[PDB]
């Protein structure tokens, strides 16, 4: 037994030495890769090396993802798809100022709904002979707003809803769809999408502005003042419809995370086209040729057209790390370093 | 910036909101401010749960009276730390690590986090060395383990505090190491009593006291044991010399954890305890241990709620101890002190291979006699003693003399009986109880056995009543 | 001597062969975390009971699944969980390494050695929740598993495939009974016969680490670690480890049972596994019932104990004998978890504190202790010498009220009283001293054959020991006949009786008198 | 027993010290290969000889 | 197009969402698939509640270890159905009707739903009748009721299995009848033991064994008595035969019902049993009755918690028991078979 | 401490109805004058034993 004990201590200190050997080994490899990849060309070499592995990544049984339609439990979904089909029928009616005033009045009546909860409860009964409800709503704004507005509100309240916040958010959603069509007519769809994404970047990376926009109880006039003001502080946001969207969204934040709400806005904007968002991270921005490579290989993977968002971070030490919805392909070399470190014997 | 904001205050539990990415880890220490001039202070909050949506549920260590919603909460980036080193000896400390008798003392010491992991299993070693106290019943039936885990169980007001004072007098007065005393949710009068009495016996210069008492909110009563245990762990791991750790009513740790379990949003367990009862008791009780070559002789008092030894808190504490001295109120009501239940108390070194053959034989015979007496007591109460056998009457006389001879006049009870204390070596105890069980003193009255020391005291008090032996 | 260049070469080959194919992983995000539970949004394809890996090598088990999040139990190092971390999907349910490399090791409830003696060579892996043997895969329990304790082996026999509950308050000798049962298999191990060898697994749930150290030391001093594994979920481990430790110990020992081997598994304080599961279920906010238990706790224990089976000869003939341990409080066998495990097992050994204090050790209550397998788990010798024991002990227990009026008793009544006193002295046994079956047969033959009526009741124990000692020194052939033939023939009975007579005329009592009739 | 104890304890102490001497004196000589093994690990992690 | 999908998995409780016009009726049998190759199986779910929003809460009958959210759930359109007919004699089934000794046997029999109604008040017998077994102690001191319920209080080693085989023989040879054995919470060891003893005594050909074992979720332990009772009801009503139904530990049926009630979030009654304890006990015991000349006589093993005959479970059970047979060990030691205690046994 | 009063001791004529066995004062002789500390030294224990 004493012999066994001495063998135990010998072998255990042996394993200890092995471990602190491997740790400094991975340290040395880490600084070696860090000073090697400092070559601006070698970062591109690594990423387009990973790109051929991506070329040998097919296939993937991807599914289309929806902005909030996949969030509502039931009864509200059917209602939401019915209303989006109704607005798809509406799609060509309104004109420029038509659509913009549609959005303004719809967000105003959303404020009106969230101002009187009891009337929302009443108009959100999931009953069959909903006709008194529709009377109610026109009784509210018979001479206050536009006619197709009142029509779509009628067909909305005609539907059944599992809750109250579902209809509240649905009218916001159809107003956003109207603004999306307005931006579409102008032909800036990818422009507005990527500018919302970039504003989401600058909103999340310095979340102070995000939180000071999340003030629930504070009135929203100063909120939108602050917001637009910070936006048109520079004119790299020449497009005004982005400002319209974000303003009439922050008007009814309802305690939502701004740093997530703006991503939600961008994602529904891209989802209008049927594309799937795909965030990516790397250490240095690549040429737009490599962007074409990435978009084509990701479309081949997920069987849908996709858009990217390159959030620069050098600490990833080259390579890419992509995330599509709720799965991740992590090829950046720093993740491999952490893996080989944690998987030491 | 990267600070917090108080959102909810429901008693001692405070909800705080932080920006995304600046959420403090679990068990961090946050600081909030109470500016009301009559109650102005700096609240320390210990992060307990991550509520989601950047919310954080914390437990306050000071009373939250005067705390406003929306005030700034500063994340210290670390857990609660206490001063450690050979310089904490001789001073009364806080649950936060603040010196009470000399404020500011110890802010320049090394500071250790009060949250540790228990030693690895390959470092644990069984302890089978007897710690001779000097009490007849303890030395005979519940031999304490040197470097092991000892506890005193008992209801409300039987003998626990007096017994721990007695053991501080016996074991710690002539010790070659360090002593640490944690007063976990106990009286403050007793804390001042201990402070003064350790200053009198010149023991304070070797002892470090850490007090969080009954008037403190449940956070202090939940963390004071961890603070004192961190001091003891420093004395064991860095200095490495023979720590003594006394803890008064450690249970108060469990009770303080139970007072806030519903405010933290946990469904209650069987008897109204937290669902995490045994898990927290194990996380705490596994750090109180002696590793290989490094000794901590621990001694805790365990309150048994409503004298029910089936209550989940003592029933869960029972599994962490090497020796248990279990005090009864039935023995307290008879005037026998210390009120040890000889049939319930136990020790793991009560082994013929550890204490010897004669010690073990005498202890087993005493236990058998007392069990037979407890079995006959009801018959004797209803039908009378004259209904028994002659063997049974002999055994009943012997058992009454034995249960009176297990009592003793302790050194720490002079304040309650006016009588000075006694000390009896273990060999004298063994031989005395051997003579009792054999029947050498069946002619001495039942008194003259009551609150005395060895056999010389027995002879003195027997002759004081007109008898010999 | 140390192989340092070998240590170079090991990590050398490791790093020269390292590869991590960038495969598509499914990740989720921690939304909340507290008290050892973490809720993870995302992970659509995660399955129930699936292992998840948090940042920092932390493990969890996906218990609760709903449309919002995934409630997972953290298996340790929980204070490192934060809101916002990412959780990876493993794609596997809880599995444990299994093989012969676990004999003599102390392991986690994950197959990780915590003794420090190096990694464990694993044959294969085995899922924790594999189904129990079918009702047509089993076979009648017929082979005895000798505990070495006279009271159990004689009154409540245990077979190979039986589940016997050791139930008692505390400090009554349950751990001692199970450790003696383990130590008694040392001679079975030294035989080298895979039909006689019993491999032991000891699961320690919720125990102080020093208690597990003491148990392992007791097993080592008896040479019992050559065939014993210790699955330890100490008192400081998470509720997840305390809940999973019996299933880890039972996943091991099924790799052996299905290989045609015989295993004995001890679950020290299944009550503590029940409290850990109750903590987990109350933190996951599942509906509580009696004593706040989740409502599937009877399932928790029956699913575990129904895997201790006696397989058919078509499946190899292996067996797994279960010894669960239950701590009652104040002898309340009518509590919830005692009721469950009494309902599940095949028999119960009730250890009592009053009997323990009376000097009756092991403190088994032979009146209420039962074994529903019965004489089918006894050798013919023990089956016939112990049949004359239960009735004698019952008659003694019903006559012991007249212990002080033997003058007023019939001659048969006083004879039964004295024989019962001698028999009660016969079933006592020291701790960590198990007896082989032939010595127990000889001892119970002394008791029931009338050969102790001449000995003072305060000497019986000694007499028994000494006689066995004599027979271990002079007449080994009697013990060899009983061991190899499993029966006590008439010739062996005559030889044993005359040996007893000679020893009696050579024996010296403590009262001074002779023990000759 | 005590004889089998004192002997094994003494040889345990003397072997522990001898293995400590082995350890400290062989700790740093193997670091001649830590550089090249770090290099080959970097080559594996990049997918190129660099 | 008309199938559901898993939404929540909480142990044995599984919530399934269906389309707007395809909600399964209460007590329906649903089928889900666990494809993880180690635990690959077909889960049978029983609809327990309609939660609203097309959600139904079902109790799983197999362990749900390995179930994924979103898995398709198929609605069978009927409750749990067991195979009925003369061919179920001599075989072992589970609570769902799957043959254990010969997998696949019985799948092309007639299948009967285990949720049936007792005979109408028009059809019940208004006059009690004694069942003459032929045993002296029973026919004299503890006369059995034809179509009634007899409690059995025999432990281990008093010949309970021997008395069971005896009753099987007598009901098969004196009445031209059948036996059905429902092992509610059956120890698998004792289940296999009973199987091989009934096969050795050549009385298995007159018995149908239905085993809801102990290692199973509370659903099958709650429904195995109904499965065996459905087989017995087919033998009585359709075949025109006297039946003897042995329910081993009806207390385990009560206890499984209590566990299922706790899992569904229902508030407990007194002591701790389900709020609907008497209604479930009645729903089971009222189908064991005499009807149209034929009857189902039941012998039930009863467990009394803490020897408390006022405990809600035995107090609810004894409201339906017509006789009591206590097997004594003092009588078995005297060599008296059957070991019926003549003073502890009783009849109404 | 505690001064536990009982209904049984009240009806028996013991008034105040203090249960001398379970009643106690944790300050003790420090809360007495010298004369009462000496004369009432072990009164509570004597009465419990009685
Ligand atoms: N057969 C025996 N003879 C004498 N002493 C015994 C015997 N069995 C056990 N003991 C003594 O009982 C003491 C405690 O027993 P043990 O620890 O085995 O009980 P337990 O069931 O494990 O209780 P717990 O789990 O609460 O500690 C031990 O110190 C041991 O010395
Ligand atoms: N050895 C003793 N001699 C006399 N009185 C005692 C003794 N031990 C305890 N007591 C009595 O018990 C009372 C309270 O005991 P204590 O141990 O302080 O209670 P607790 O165990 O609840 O802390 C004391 O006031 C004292 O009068
Ligand atoms: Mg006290
Ligand atoms: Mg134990």
């Amino acid at each position: 037994q004493g012999a066994r004990q001495v063998d135990l201590i010998r072998a255990q200190l042996t394993r200890q030495l092995r471990l602190e050997l491997g740790h400094e080994s991975v340290r040395q490899a880490r600084e070696l890769v860090r000073n090697h990849v400092a070559d601006q060309a070698q970062q591109s070499a690594t990423v387009d090396r990973f790109l051929d592995q991506l070329d040998a990544m097919a296939p993937a049984t991807a599914d289309v993802d929806y902005p909030l339609l996949a969030k509502m439990r039931s009864a509200s979904r059917r209602a939401l798809t019915s209303l989006v089909d109704w607005f798809g029928t509406m799609a060509q009616d309104l004109d420029h100022q038509g659509l913009t005033t549609l959005a303004g009045e719809l967000v105003s009546v959303a404020r009106l709904l969230d101002r009187e909860a009891v009337v929302t409860r009443y108009l959100t009964v999931p009953a069959e002979d909903a006709t008194p409800r529709i009377r109610l709503i026109e009784r509210l704004v018979s001479g206050k707003v536009g006619a197709p507005t009142l029509e779509v509100l009628r067909t909305a309240v005609s539907k059944r809803w599992s809750a109250n916040s579902d209809l509240i958010d649905a009218i916001e959603h159809v107003s956003r769809q109207a603004l999306l069509e307005l931006a579409e007519r102008a032909g800036q769809v990818d422009e507005v999408e990527d500018q919302l994404f970039r504003f989401s970047r600058i909103l999340d990376v310095q979340p102070r502005l995000a939180i000071l926009l999340g003030d629930c109880a504070v009135p929203a006039e100063g909120r939108v003042r602050l917001l637009r003001k910070v936006l048109e502080r520079a004119d790299s946001t020449v497009n005004p419809v982005v400002v319209a969207l974000l303003s009439h969204t922050v008007e009814l934040l309802r305690g939502q995370a701004v740093e997530e709400a703006v991503l939600f806005l961008a994602e529904v904007a891209v989802a209008r086209r049927g594309e799937i968002v795909a965030q990516v991270g790397a250490a240095a921005e690549l040429s737009d040729a490599q962007r074409t490579r990435l978009t084509e290989v990701l479309s081949r993977i997920y069987g849908h057209p996709v858009t990217v968002q390159l959030h620069i971070d050098a600490a990833l030490l080259g390579g890419l790390s992509i995330a599509v919805g709720d799965e991740v392909i992590d090829g950046t070399l720093s993740s491999r370093l952490a893996a080989a470190e944690a998987r030491l014997p | 910036d990267t600070s917090g904001r108080v959102v909810r205050v429901t008693g001692p539990v405070v909800d705080v909101e932080f920006p995304r990415g600046s959420i403090p880890e679990l068990f961090n220490a946050l600081h909030a401010e109470i500016t009301f001039e009559s109650l102005a202070k700096t609240l320390t909050l210990e992060v307990a749960q991550h509520l989601g949506d950047n919310l954080v549920r914390t437990i306050s260590l000071q009373p939250t009276d005067g705390l406003v919603r929306g005030v700034e909460v500063i994340d210290t980036g670390r857990s609660i730390s206490v001063p450690v080193g050979e310089g904490v000896k001789g001073h009364v400390f806080n649950a936060l690590g603040d010196c009470l008798d000399e404020p500011g003392y110890g802010e320049k010491f090394e500071h250790w986090s009060i949250h540790r992991k228990p030693p690895a299993f390959e470092e644990l070693e069984p302890r089978t060395e007897m710690l001779e106290t000097g009490l007849k019943v303890v030395d005979l039936l519940t031999p304490y383990v040197r470097g092991g885990k000892i506890a005193l169980f008992g209801g409300a007001g039987v003998g626990k505090t007096v017994l721990i004072q007695e053991m501080i007098n016996r074991i710690a007065r002539n010790f070659g190491g360090t002593s640490v005393f944690a007063g976990v949710g106990e009286r403050t009068r007793e804390g001042n009593d201990l402070w003064v009495e350790l200053a009198e016996a010149n023991v304070l210069k070797d002892t470090a006291l850490v007090f969080g008492q009954m008037d403190e909110p449940p956070g202090t009563r939940m963390r004071v044991a961890l603070s004192a245990l961190t001091m003891a762990e420093w004395f064991r791991d860095e200095q490495g010399q023979d720590v003594l750790l006394f803890i008064d009513n450690i249970f108060r740790f469990t009770q303080a954890g139970s007072e806030v379990s519903t405010l933290l949003g946990r469904m209650p367990s069987a008897v109204g305890y937290q669902p995490t009862l045994a898990d927290e008791m194990g996380e705490l009780q596994e750090r109180i241990t002696s590793t290989r070559g490094r000794s901590i002789t621990s001694m805790q008092a365990v309150y048994v709620p409503a004298d029910d030894y089936t209550d989940p808190a003592p029933a869960t504490t029972f599994a962490h101890l090497d020796a248990t001295t279990e005090l009864s109120r039935a023995v307290f009501s008879k005037g026998i002190f210390p009120a040890v239940d000889p049939l319930a108390s136990s020790s793991t070194i009560l082994d013929p291979s550890v204490v010897g053959d004669e010690h073990y034989r005498v202890a087993q015979e005493v236990i058998r006699i007392l069990q037979r007496y407890k079995d006959l007591q009801d018959i004797i109460a209803i039908l009378g003693i004259d209904e028994l056998s002659e063997e049974d009457k002999q055994l009943v006389n012997r058992a009454r003399r034995i249960e009176r001879f297990l009592s003793q006049n302790m050194m720490a009870a002079e304040q309650f009986t006016g009588q000075p204390g006694s000390t009896v070596p273990v060999k004298e105890t063994i031989e005395a109880f051997d003579r009792l069980c054999k029947g050498d003193f069946d002619h001495v009255p039942e008194q003259a056995f009551f609150l005395i020391g060895g056999l010389d005291d027995l002879a003195k008090k027997a002759e004081s009543l007109g008898a010999k032996l | 001597t140390i192989p340092a260049d070998d240590i170079q070469s090991a990590i050398e080959e490791y790093v020269s062969s390292f590869t991590a194919d960038t495969s598509r992983e499914e990740v989720g995000t921690v939304v909340d975390a507290g008290d050892g539970i973490a809720h993870v949004e995302g992970l659509p394809s995660v399955m129930t009971q699936e292992l998840l890996e948090f940042p920092g090598g932390i493990l969890g088990v996906a218990l609760n699944l709903d449309e919002h999040s995934v409630g997972a139990v953290i298996l340790g190092d929980f204070e490192n969980i934060e809101e916002g971390q990412q959780v990876k999907r493993t794609g596997e349910v809880l599995s444990v390494p299994v093989g012969d490399g676990f004999l003599g090791r102390v392991v986690n409830p994950l197959g990780q050695p915590i003794d420090g003696r190096g990694d464990v060579d694993s044959d294969t892996r085995r899922a924790l929740e594999l189904q129990a043997p079918s009702v047509v895969h089993r076979q009648g329990v017929k082979e005895p598993l000798q505990t070495g304790i006279k009271a159990i082996d004689a009154m409540t026999p245990i077979g190979r495939g039986q589940r016997q509950l050791i139930i008692g308050d505390r400090k009554t000798g349950k751990t001692a009974v199970c450790v003696d049962t383990i130590l008694n298999q040392r001679q079975n191990w030294e035989s080298g016969d895979p039909k006689k060898q019993v491999r032991c697994v000891y699961v320690a749930i919720g125990q102080k680490g020093t208690t597990i150290a003491a148990v392992r030391r007791t097993l080592e001093e008896g040479g019992a670690m050559d065939y014993t594994t210790i699955v330890a979920a100490a008192a400081s481990e998470s509720a997840g480890f305390k809940w999973l430790a019996p299933y880890t110990g039972s996943a091991i020992a099924q790799h052996w049972m299905y290989e045609g081997k015989h295993v004995l598994i001890i679950f020290d304080d299944l009550t503590k596994q029940a409290e850990a599961y109750r903590a987990i279920s109350l933190l996951l906010r599942r509906p509580p019932g009696r004593e706040a238990y989740p409502g599937d706790v009877f399932y928790l224990h029956s699913r575990l104990l129904e895997r201790c089976a006696k397989l058919s000869d078509d499946l190899g003939g292996g067996s797994l004998t279960g010894l669960p341990i239950i701590e009652t409080k104040a002898n309340d066998i009518s509590a919830y978890i005692p009721t469950n495990v009494i309902s599940i097992t095949d028999g119960q050994c009730f250890l009592e504190t009053d009997l323990f204090n009376q000097g009756v050790r092991p403190a088994i209550n032979v009146g209420v202790s039962v074994s529903r397998v019965g004489g089918a788990a006894q050798i013919k010798a023990m089956k016939e010498v112990a049949g004359s024991l239960r009735l004698d002990l019952s008659q003694y227990r019903e006559l012991e009220a007249f212990a002080a009026f033997a003058s007023d008793l019939d001659a048969a009544s006083k004879a039964q009283l004295e024989r019962g006193a001698r028999l009660v002295e016969l079933l006592k046994q020291p701790q960590s001293q198990p007896m082989p079956v032939e010595e127990q047969v000889v001892s119970i033959f002394l008791g029931t054959g009338g050969h102790l009526d001449s000995v003072p009741v305060e000497d019986v124990r000694r007499f028994e020991t000494e006689l066995l000692d004599h027979m271990r020194a002079s007449e080994e052939e009697i013990l060899t006949e009983i061991r190899d033939s499993q029966k006590l023939t008439e010739e062996a009975a005559d030889k044993l009786t005359e040996v007893i007579k000679n020893f009696k005329k050579g024996f010296a009592a403590t009262g001074g008198g002779s023990v000759v009739p | 027993r005590v004889r089998a104890e004192q002997q094994v304890a003494s040889t345990l102490q003397t072997a522990h010290e001898q293995l400590k001497r082995e350890r400290d004196a062989v700790e740093l000589d193997l670091r001649a290969h830590v550089g090249t093994m770090s290099a080959t690990l970097a080559s594996r992690i990049l997918g190129v000889d660099l």
